[PDB]
This record gives C-alpha cells, structure tokens and sequence, in this order.
C-alpha cells in the first residue's frame, strides 16, 4: 500500500489530480515513487 | 491558511 501520513486527491474539470502529503502539507500529481533497485 | 491544490508545473494548455 501507499506511505503513512498521505492522501490521494482527484479532479477539477477534465478528471486530473492524484496525491497530497498530509504530515508535510504538499500537493502533487504523482505517487511518492517508492520502488527500490540499488537502495 | 486557505489554499488551492498545487500541481508542481501546470496542465499543458
């Protein structure tokens, strides 16, 4: 699942918007990335 | 503080 202290946000007119960090207080249009490879 | 939700760049129009 996604990280502790988030939410997923959605839409204004055409159906766009994705993610917002709640403990920080930051809006975005992507996930926190979260996929390891060397680290 | 009141706010709109902020996308990091913008929508491409």
């Amino acid at each position: 699942k996604l990280p502790p202290g988030w939410e997923k946000r959605m839409s204004r007119s055409s159906g766009r918007v994705y993610y917002f960090n709640h403990i920080t207080n930051a809006s975005q249009w992507e996930r926190p990335s979260g996929n390891s490879s060397s680290g | 503080k009141v706010s709109v939700v902020r996308t990091p760049p913008k929508s491409p129009s």
